[PDB]
């Protein structure tokens, strides 16, 4: 996925071009800048659209691998950032209602956080396999906790703020126009009406409302599909 | 009343309807999961399927893997993939893969009791894209499972479904349709030409 | 033929004291389809009417649970045992109610019956018509004083049975007429918390 699949997010990657980008065309800086080793770079605020699609675009421009982590069972996936020099690792699935109480994202991602402890401990510890690089955020200051848990280093803090449905509109017309759409959405309610707790739940009224676009014979996307949507999700949600 | 309709739509939805896949917008995901441990399962929808449409059903095995340390699995359900797409459009049913856990034409169901030692590389979104709970069937699947058995079988209006919806839902047990089969078993006795109640009393007892 | 008597065959098909390898006589068979003339003509030659079976099966369980009013009027008549004991312990009450049958409820309540009695699974027929969601039922045994919290071998009580079918009217109904809501069962779960 290129730049084409994003919107809105000009000075994200105006100001990830130093964070990420910055050894890639030219690493030799690295002895006479002496710049401190980029360890990842972390993101807080509900991510509307742009979670997996930042590490997935600047992985791809990158030209690396995309390696996802989901005994130990966490050395082999070294070995292979070993073989393959470069390598992004991201994580998902969640990106759900969840994140809230602070205690399953405290302890289940307290356990990742552990994790890449030992992992960007293995980078301190050696460089061999240079340009590894993790990305947390989830929904919320939950990961300013997972900050808690890895504070006063190398890693960055950048926060999403969608203006106004500047996040939602036009890259609901680039994740939306492969199949039919309606000119006039209206996706204040609908958009707005959402907000916290999940993000990713935008994009779940959207595939599963295409369900029932398929389901429906409704050969484009309406309001009340999206609206049907929200009350289908929000039973389990 | 959704798993039969996302088996409706990713199994039966597009009879022969080859290009239906090929030119609708949402891709259309391959993989259906299926779970629940009380719900046994695993037959009694592929056989209703496999006997409903009309079409192919080649069904695998789930232990054929010791020649090669489960990876002739994979093989095996590709073989079927190729066979499947290649020759008329049938279903596939997957079971017991638990051991070796540790635009498409084709259709891939999979029903299971066991999701603790499933590897997260097959659970992975894109094939797998739905994950349908089945649990053991309650008073409206047990009315509609026996009334699915017994409107081809023989009844009276002295046997009452009450008992028989009220009694089941009370002994949380595996496989009942197969109980029925065997209530079947005793009413093809000849004694009586209509079941009756210690037929099925006897079966409930006995197995 | 389901039987291998003639007389029971024919009894059933609309035609005694003898037994056979099920141990029902032909009055079984005969109030089972619903024949006044045949019911009346054996119970005329004095046949007994309450021969209990292997299992306990009384022609009046199968009398009322046939829906059969006629029947059910000529075994009053003959004073039929409106409290035997089948299999399961179950009472012809039971399925008198149970068949959502209000002809034969209000007759053989009328008589003096027992609707708390206790069969072999420690429940009543309010589990019955509360399974199947029978109000009225449930409201004309109320008119006789029956109970509405009688625990069954799980524990649950009617209440429970009520919302587990999903029945607010059912539900609140039996809230607004006594039904306790704190009762437990094994599970420890609230009638509230069964219901959605």
């Amino acid at each position: 996925s290129t730049y084409e699949m994003i919107g809105g997010l000009d000075k994200q990657i105006k100001e990830i071009k130093e964070v990420i980008e910055l050894p890639v065309k030219h690493p030799e800086l690295f002895e006479a800048l002496g710049i401190a080793q980029p360890k990842g770079v972390l993101l807080y605020g509900p991510p509307g659209t742009g979670k997996t699609l930042l590490a997935r675009a600047v992985a791809h421009h990158t030209d690396c691998t995309f390696i996802r982590v989901s005994a130990r069972m966490v050395r082999e996936l070294f070995v292979m950032a070993r073989e393959h020099a470069p390598s992004i690792i991201f994580m998902d699935e969640i990106d759900s209602i969840g994140s809230s109480r602070l205690e399953g994202g405290s302890g289940g991602d307290s356990e990742v956080q552990r994790t890449m402890l030992e992992l960007l401990n293995q980078l301190d510890g050696f460089e061999a396999t240079k340009n590894i690089k993790v990305i947390m955020a989830t929904n919320r200051i939950d990961i300013l906790d997972s900050a808690l848990l890895r504070p006063g280093r190398i890693d960055r803090k950048i926060e999403f703020p969608p203006p106004n449905e500047e996040a939602r509109l036009d890259i609901l017309k680039i994740h939306s126009r492969k199949m039919n759409l309606t000119r006039g959405i209206n996706l204040r309610k609908i958009a707005e009406l959402m907000p916290g707790a999940s993000g990713a739940e935008v994009k779940g009224v959207c595939t599963e409302a295409g369900m029932y676009a398929l389901r429906e014979r409704r050969v484009h996307v309406t309001q009340e599909d999206f609206e049907m949507a929200v009350a289908k999700v929000m039973q389990k949600d | 009343d959704i798993q039969k309709q996302e088996v409706r739509e990713a199994v039966e939805l597009p009879l022969t309807h080859f290009e239906l896949y090929k030119q609708i917008g949402i891709d259309p995901p391959r993989g259906v999961l299926m779970y629940g441990p009380p719900g046994c399962g695993k037959t009694m929808l592929a056989k209703a399927v496999a006997h409903h449409t009309t079409a192919a059903f080649i069904r695998v095995v789930g232990s054929e893997f010791v020649q090669k340390y489960l990876g002739e699995g994979p093989r095996m359900v590709r073989d079927v993939f190729r066979l499947a797409k290649e020759n008329a459009p049938a279903i596939i049913f997957i079971d017991e893969i638990d051991a070796i856990a540790t635009n498409v034409n084709v259709k891939v169901i999979m029903a299971t009791n066991r999701a603790d030692t499933l590897d997260p590389a097959l659970l992975r979104p894109g094939r797998l894209d739905r994950k349908i709970e089945f649990p053991l069937p309650d008073r409206r699947q047990k009315r509609l499972i026996f009334s699915t058995i017994t409107s081809k079988m023989n009844l009276s209006e002295e046997v009452d479904l009450e008992d028989y919806v009220a009694r089941p839902d009370k002994i949380s047990g595996a496989d009942i349709n197969s109980i029925c089969q065997e209530s079947g078993m005793l009413a093809v006795r000849e004694n009586r030409y209509i079941v009756l109640a210690k037929d099925f009393e006897k079966a409930y007892k006995t197995v | 033929c389901v039987s291998n008597l003639m007389v029971c065959n024919l009894a059933y098909s609309g035609k005694a004291t003898r037994t056979d390898q099920d141990s029902r006589t032909a009055l079984h068979w005969a109030c089972s389809a619903g024949h006044t003339e045949i019911v009346e003509f054996l119970l005329q030659l004095g046949v007994p009417v309450n021969d209990k079976d292997d299992a306990g099966w009384s022609p009046l369980h199968i009398a009322a649970s046939a829906g059969r009013d006629e029947i059910v009027k000529a075994l009053l008549g003959k004073g039929a045992q409106v409290n035997a004991v089948n299999q399961n312990g179950c009472t012809p009450l039971h399925y008198a109610a149970s068949k959502n049958r209000h002809e034969i409820a209000v007759m053989l309540l009328e008589g003096g019956a027992n609707p708390d009695a206790k069969d072999h699974y420690e429940a009543t027929a309010m589990h019955r018509a509360a399974a199947k969601g029978n109000l009225k039922m449930i409201h004309i045994l109320l008119y006789y004083k029956a109970s509405t919290n009688i625990q069954d071998t799980e524990g649950n009580t009617p209440l429970h049975l009520a919302c587990d079918e999903e029945r607010v009217e059912e539900a609140k109904l039996l809230v607004s007429q006594g039904a306790s809501i704190y009762i437990e069962n094994k599970e420890e779960k609230t009638p509230l918390q069964v219901a959605k």
